[PDB]
């Protein structure tokens, strides 16, 4: 099946969100009108400075287009001259310098208490998320005694889509740059016809998540797994996590195989099991996500946290796997796919020990 | 806990670069070159609050343990020789187990500490220190003549052993200078003689190590080496005279006396020539400008080049400025240049990319090395065993480096233009007093760097570090 | 529209000296004037070689050239096409203001009026240089000129944000300039020895586990965060990373 | 009738030795200078200029300028640094 697309965070189009006239810009990529040929990855200073003020103007927009809000909320700067008052009001939530609970706003940030706090169950109320909070401001110190606080709701799909009608940010049919602003609606229909048929045979297979190819356990149900698997090849097969059970740094010792030749070795030998599954090879293309320790992350992250748009997996040890297959994609960490009427994105890291870790926590 | 980020721990891991000191000039007093060894060991044994600090714990029983084993090694114990030579290996090495950054990271800072007292220790007594690094040091002796520094180097050595906290170091003494021209770990020359002997004439040899002879251009290097030749010979023959006859000091003073009129005549001859033939084909040869890793500087006329090294090189005295800025000036009225002109200023003919912490397994041997200003045939043999080092091992560092600087850019904090204070909001457009933010790292900087790695890579066969500079 | 260029006693400013005893202007004329320019001298020396540039270039020999190259690209205009066009934006437009900026002036006002109440209490003087609602009206004047530069007949956000900008450096260059003018310093010295006998060179500590140590000690919050900052503006052996967080002792 | 014209004089330096005079100066020591100084040393080379009856500053003027500024400078310091200060500024007045 054709006019399906799959797309990585490098080549995502920029779009800017403008406060002052509630409406998105276009911003040009800086490779195409831009040198490229020495350093033009490097993003700017003002860019950090930027990037928490678009978050948090999508975010006041989104609240503001909710039905239940028409109370109005009230900035931050604006809570010096009124005391013994309940107000409302959202921004970030942080730690200050001090070791307090604040929240900040691009007019400024207050102080929380929290000794008497009842939260809206089912959130996980972490630090860098955006909270809604009800309480009572107190001159005497500077505490906004908190007593309610809940997250902002979300929205669908065609509702905030229709705000601005219907925007070609995943231009597959159309683009826009900085010259027009493009959009269509006509063909959604027809293309969503289209997908309602013949759905049933364009399966796409996704399997689990840090297949190490070094042990021979996984490569034995690997094999097995092919082997169910070659006689129906579906139409997109897509594998996750760390390709290699240990993170590549920098080996000290040259008595034994350097780091990167075993990663290289490993996927080799996936090559030579490509041969005896010719049809899957040859009617379902493939894809690969980097996991959180492969090569370039895990040289300087060595196996922790690192930088989340993670670069693909480079192409000097994957010099068989697109010879041997006819159609290999290696995207970023975050990955967009635009089928004919679907959004589909695939995010492979680690959530529930992170959420668990940096809980708030409420006294009661 | 240790799988999440944390900027402290980012910062420690990436804290490699070690300190080190020149002073340039030229000595006529006699300099000693030293080596210090087991630097580390004996810095290890010697010496709530604060979160960063390793536990103290383990630290005194790692030094308990590190102190039974020298003296078991003490009394005729091979694999306790062993073991300690390894020690410092298995600290450095990431992929033993029971491997803490922070624990290296002390040792890091405990050795800093050490050597910086060593170096005041030094200091104490009548001495300048030229040079220092974790390997070498070079040290100004009060005396002129290397015969009589015998028992006077023999009795500072002693004194220095005999202190309590540098009881366990390792110092040699290999070679003895007479007269030397110090401006560059990579770029001296002088005269040396290897160790004192009684009752006769010391041997004396003569060196000439400077890089900044290949930059120039294929015909004047000869030239470029004769006249370092005779203004060696000049300043030598007129200490000799000046201790003869019994912050200016009369050893060296009045020593370009002897070589000016040659060298004018020799200059306005070699400026003839070079108008003449500039613009032959045939004669384009010897004139086309070598081009090498690290070389920045975009100029034109080589005869510039050539005087203005052989005015820097002369102009390192502090002592003879004035005749030297004389001779200078006459040089440059040769040319229909002025004094202070842009155009003949001096400048470094090459950058730098340094790599720390830089290992052999066959002998141990720590050691920074530089991929742009070494000579070849020592970026791939270790210094003091003459053993051949692995190529993607050296590809593999350099990759890591450069990706370590891209993410330390990356998580660079923002400083205001007027007040240097530091941001400390998430979202705010300005200070508070007037000014704008701008980064603690330039972009300049690391665009430059990555313009030398560039550079090095092409210049040698490396592969996959282009591999690497192809994903960006 | 008033225009003075004054000198302060003993020529230089001489910041050692108080700003009290550096200034002979009372309190009332200050007042009337809502602008107000310390323009001191510094050295660097790439301010002065790039000062000097200019000034050689400037001589008549070059900026004659020069200057007129700038009437050739359109980035500056003649004097008289000025004088044209502020005689007729005066005459023509005179704009106004909106409720947003009024909220926003509002709440910059009486943050403004805080903190020197915050300073006034420490230092335990009269300010020399006082802020009071005729600052207000002036703010609100700078802003309505703002607008008026663009013939816009409102003035919003965009032209209360340089209105303001301007207003903090003017404020902050002259009446907040270090408004302790240099427990006593006992306590200071006691603060300087622990910390250097404590905390060693090369490592790091918590903010708030230095905040809480001198508070349960004498030392107290009010104290302690003055030393500190004092001891980074003496910027030899303290240094600020990771936001407020990390205390590094260079 | 004599008004001298000054086309060749050396950028740089004018440019240092401004520099180097405001370094020192109250940052040592005690007396002012100000940019009025660099437009007096130029006044100064216009002046011996115009004692020879000549359209246009030559380098001996500026020369001779720029020794009489800078002994003026330092003949007016106290005489524990008088000595040092003659033997820093050699190289601007080498002659
Ligand atoms: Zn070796
Ligand atoms: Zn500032």
């Amino acid at each position: 099946r054709d006019y399906f697309k799959v797309i990585n965070a490098s080549q995502q189009q920029r779009f800017s969100y403008n406060p002052h006239k509630m409406q998105f810009i276009f911003v040009p990529n800086k490779k195409q009108n831009g040198l490229g040929g020495i350093a033009g990855f490097l993003p700017d200073i003002e860019d950090k400075v930027q990037m928490f003020l678009t978050r948090y103007y999508l975010t006041n927009d989104r609240v503001m287009r909710n039905e239940n809000f028409q109370m109005s909320i009230t900035p931050i700067k604006n809570l010096l001259g009124r005391d013994a008052q309940n107000f409302l009001l959202l921004g970030l939530l942080n730690k200050n310098f001090k070791g307090n609970w604040s929240l900040e706003d691009p007019s400024g940030s207050v102080e929380i208490d929290i000794s008497q706090t009842i939260p809206t169950q089912g959130h996980y109320y972490v630090p860098g998320c955006m909270v809604l909070v009800e309480g009572i401001y107190y001159s005497v110190g500077n505490k906004f005694h908190v007593t309610s606080m809940t997250l902002p709701p979300g929205e669908r799909r065609e509702i905030t889509l229709e705000t601005i009608g219907n925007l070609d940010l995943l231009g597959i049919h159309g683009i826009s740059n900085n010259n027009f602003i493009a959009r269509l609606d006509k063909d959604l229909k027809i293309r969503l016809h289209l997908l309602e048929k013949e759905l049933t045979d364009h399966k796409f297979v996704i399997l689990g998540a840090n297949l190490f190819l070094d042990d021979l356990k996984i490569m034995t149900a690997l094999s097995k797994i092919l082997q169910k698997l070659n006689d129906d090849p579906p139409t997109l097969l897509i594998w996750q996590g760390s390709f290699t059970s240990v993170p590549v740094f920098a080996s000290m010792s040259s008595r034994n195989i350097s780091s990167s030749t075993q990663f290289k070795n490993n996927f080799d030998a996936l090559a030579t099991l490509l041969s005896r599954f010719d049809n899957l090879t040859e009617n379902t293309t493939m894809i690969f996500i980097p996991g959180p320790n492969d090569l370039w992350g895990s040289m300087v992250s060595l196996g922790a946290s690192g930088t989340l748009p993670q670069d693909p997996i480079p192409s000097a040890f994957t010099k068989k796997i697109n010879k041997v297959c006819k159609n290999v994609v290696w995207s970023s960490n975050p990955t967009r796919i635009a089928y004919l009427s679907q959004e589909i994105v695939i995010f492979r890291d680690d959530l529930s020990g992170r959420f668990k870790r940096h809980r708030l926590e409420f006294p009661f | 806990i240790q799988n999440d980020f944390d900027l402290n721990t980012s910062w420690i891991m990436n804290d490699s670069e070690f300190p080190k000191i020149n002073n340039s000039g030229v000595y006529d007093n006699v300099v000693l070159d030293v080596g210090v060894d087991n630097l580390t060991v004996n810095t290890i044994l010697t010496s709530e609050f604060v979160h960063d600090a390793f536990s103290n714990d383990a630290l005194n029983v790692l030094r308990g343990m590190l102190k039974e084993w020298w003296d078991e090694a003490l009394k005729e114990n091979s694999t306790a020789d062993l073991l300690v030579n390894s020690l410092a290996s298995w600290v450095q090495n990431p992929n033993a187990k029971l491997f803490d950054g922070l624990l290296r990271y002390h040792v890091h800072n405990l050795t800093k500490k050490a050597l910086l007292q060593l170096v005041n220790e030094f200091s104490a007594l009548g001495s300048t220190i030229v040079y220092a690094d974790r390997n070498q040091i070079l040290i100004k002796t009060n005396k002129y003549s290397p015969e009589n520094c015998y028992a006077y180097s023999q009795y500072m050595m002693k004194a220095v052993r005999t202190n309590p906290m540098f009881s366990y170091l390792d110092l040699n003494i290999k070679r003895y200078w007479d007269l030397l021209i110090w401006m560059d770990k990579f770029n001296f020359s002088g005269l040396a003689c290897i160790e004192i002997e009684e009752k006769e004439n010391q041997d004396y040899t003569a060196v000439s190590q400077w890089q900044l002879k290949k930059f120039l251009s294929p015909i004047y290097q000869p030239e470029f080496e004769d006249w370092m030749m005779i203004i060696l010979d000049s300043m030598l023959k007129t200490k000799q005279s000046y201790l003869k006859l019994n912050s200016v000091e009369n050893s060296l003073n009045g020593f370009s006396h002897l070589f000016s009129k040659p060298l004018m005549k020799r200059v306005k001859k070699l400026f003839k020539n070079q108008q003449e033939f500039i613009l032959d084909p045939q004669y384009e040869a010897d004139y086309v400008i070598p081009v090498l890793p690290g070389s920045h500087l975009n100029v034109k006329n080589p005869l510039l080049e050539l005087v203005k090294s052989l005015c820097h090189v002369m102009l390192l005295s502090k002592s003879t400025i004035l005749e030297i800025r004389t001779l200078r000036k006459e040089l440059l009225k040769i040319f229909e240049l002025r004094e202070f002109a842009k155009v003949a200023e001096f400048k470094d003919p090459s950058l730098s990319l340094v790599v720390p912490d830089f290992l052999c397994e066959y002998c141990f041997f720590i050691s920074d090395i530089d991929f742009c200003k070494a000579a070849p045939e020592s970026i791939f043999s270790c210094v003091r065993c003459h053993k051949a080092f692995n190529q993607v091992l050296l590809q593999e560092h350099l990759i890591q480096k450069l990706r370590s600087d891209i993410e330390s850019y990356l998580i660079q904090d923002l400083r205001c233009s007027r007040c240097h204070k530091v941001k400390r909001d998430y979202m705010s457009a300005h200070c508070p007093c007037a000014g704008a933010w701008e980064g603690t790292l330039p972009r300049e900087s690391i665009v430059q760097k990555l313009n030398v790695f560039k550079q090095v890579a092409k210049y040698y066969g490396f592969d996959i570090l282009l591999s690497c500079i192809a994903d960006l | 529209s008033v225009l003075a260029a004054a000198n302060p006693i003993y020529g230089r400013y001489d910041d050692l000296k108080s700003p009290g005893d550096n200034i002979d202007f009372q309190t009332t004329i200050l007042s009337r004037f809502d602008m107000i320019f310390i323009v001191k001298d510094d050295h660097n020396e790439e301010r002065d070689i790039s000062i000097a540039n200019h000034v050689i270039n400037i001589h008549t020999g070059n900026a004659n050239a020069m200057q007129n190259q700038q009437e050739e690209n359109g980035s500056e205009i003649s004097i008289e096409k000025m004088k044209r066009y502020i005689t007729y934006c005066r005459l023509k437009c005179a704009p106004r203001l909106s409720p947003q900026a009024a909220e926003k002036l509002s709440s910059n006002f009486v943050t403004i009026r805080k903190q020197l109440l915050i300073n006034e209490l420490e230092s335990t003087e009269r300010s020399s240089i006082p802020i009071t609602i005729r600052q207000l009206e002036a703010i609100i004047r700078i802003t309505e000129s703002l607008a008026k530069l663009e013939l816009s007949p409102i003035a919003q956000e965009r032209h209360v944000d340089e209105a303001i900008r301007l207003f903090q450096a003017s404020t902050m260059d002259a009446a907040s300039q270090d408004p302790i003018g240099g427990t006593s310093l006992s306590e200071i010295r006691r603060f300087e020895q622990e910390l250097k006998r404590r905390l060693p060179i090369g490592w790091s500590t918590s903010y708030q586990t230095l905040r809480r140590e001198f508070v349960d000690t004498h030392r107290f919050s009010q104290l302690a965060l003055d030393k500190a900052l004092y001891a980074l503006e003496k910027h030899e052996t303290i240094q600020l990373r990771h936001q407020g967080q990390n205390i590094y002792r260079s | 009738k004599i008004y001298p014209k000054l086309h060749q004089m050396d950028m740089d330096k004018v440019s240092r030795v401004y520099a180097d005079l405001r370094r020192e100066s109250i940052s040592t020591g005690s007396f002012p200078i100000t940019v009025r100084h660099l437009e007096s040393i130029l006044r100064i080379a216009e002046s011996f200029a115009k004692m020879r009856l000549s359209e246009f500053v030559s380098s001996y003027d500026l020369d001779r300028a720029i020794k009489v500024v800078v002994d003026s400078f330092v003949d007016a310091q106290k005489v524990s640094v008088r000595r040092q200060l003659r033997r820093s500024f050699a190289i601007y007045t080498l002659g």
